[PDB]
């Protein structure tokens, strides 16, 4: 806020002034993954790649 | 090695070999029971990834 000194302050008065600043957000970071139902008889491998995506 | 042999001589590079199904017939067959075998495995799409589809 400005500020000014003195008793008499006619036609001396101030505006209000808020500025602002403005948010965004990115692309998403995907992780595609593409099986058959072969490889998931044992299921380590797919809770692995899981774990190491995260 | 010998141990294993089951016929009673080798072949001798001119030894003519003899065609035994000479003419058209529907086969009848015999085995010992513990011959043949089924190997059978599953499909494991009840799995998360499966999703979509029951």
């Amino acid at each position: 806020s400005p500020t000014q000194e003195g008793w008499d302050l006619t036609d001396k008065a101030t505006g209000l002034l808020e500025l602002n600043v403005a948010v965004n957000m990115g692309e998403p970071d995907n992780d595609f993954f593409q099986l058959r139902a072969d490889d998931l008889r044992d299921e380590t491998a797919y809770r692995r790649r899981i774990q190491s995506a995260a | 090695q010998r141990a294993y042999a089951n016929v009673n001589t080798s072949l001798a590079d001119a030894m003519a070999v003899n065609i035994l199904n000479v003419k058209d017939a529907r086969t009848n067959v015999f085995w010992a029971d513990d011959a043949i075998r089924i190997v059978s495995q599953p499909i494991p799409a009840n799995h998360e990834l499966f999703a979509g589809m029951k």
